[PDB]
């Protein structure tokens, strides 16, 4: 009955870490950063990445 | 006074009811499900 | 910043557990695991003349 007090604290924190970790994924693009896609490609290839 | 309808005969009636207590437990091998053991697929899955 | 410990993920089954759940502390239980072994293949070719 005490292990459910900690499992709510852990559930609160696991939701926030799955938000911040989806910003370092590239999802198959050349980079996870928009300022690098805009600096390496041209205007018709930027829109696909 | 008042009128009251009181029983003079009876039966026993049976009500049935199902309550579900469990489901089937399933574990999935995620690597074999997605990439089927191909190394070219497994390097593309690191981007997700 | 230094690598303190490593796990070869194809050595035994505790290593497959640690690499399948991606943690070093594993919290006593019964777990289903994935395969990380190489197992070099052969060839079976059969076509008609
Ligand atoms: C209460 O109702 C039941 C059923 O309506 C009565 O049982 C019947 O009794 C008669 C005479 O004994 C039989 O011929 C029938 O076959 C019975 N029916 C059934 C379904 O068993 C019962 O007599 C009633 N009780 C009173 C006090 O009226």
């Amino acid at each position: 009955a005490f292990n459910k007090v900690q499992d709510a604290v852990n559930a609160n924190a696991m939701a926030l870490s799955k938000l911040a970790a989806e910003l370092s994924n590239t999802f198959g693009a050349i980079s996870s950063s928009i300022s690098d896609i805009l600096a390496r490609l041209d205007t018709v290839e930027q829109e696909a990445q | 006074g008042f009128v009251v309808a009181v029983p003079t005969n009876f039966t026993f009636g049976v009500t049935q009811e199902f309550i579900e207590t469990t489901i089937q437990k399933i574990t999935v091998d995620c690597k074999q499900y997605v990439c089927n053991g191909f190394k070219k697929c497994e390097d593309l899955l690191k981007e997700y | 910043g230094y690598i303190t410990k490593a796990v070869d993920c194809g050595y035994d089954d505790l290593a497959q557990l640690q690499c399948s759940y991606e943690s070093f502390e594993v919290e006593t239980g019964v777990y289903s695991v994935s395969s990380f072994e190489a197992s070099p293949r052969g060839e079976f070719i059969e076509q008609a003349t």
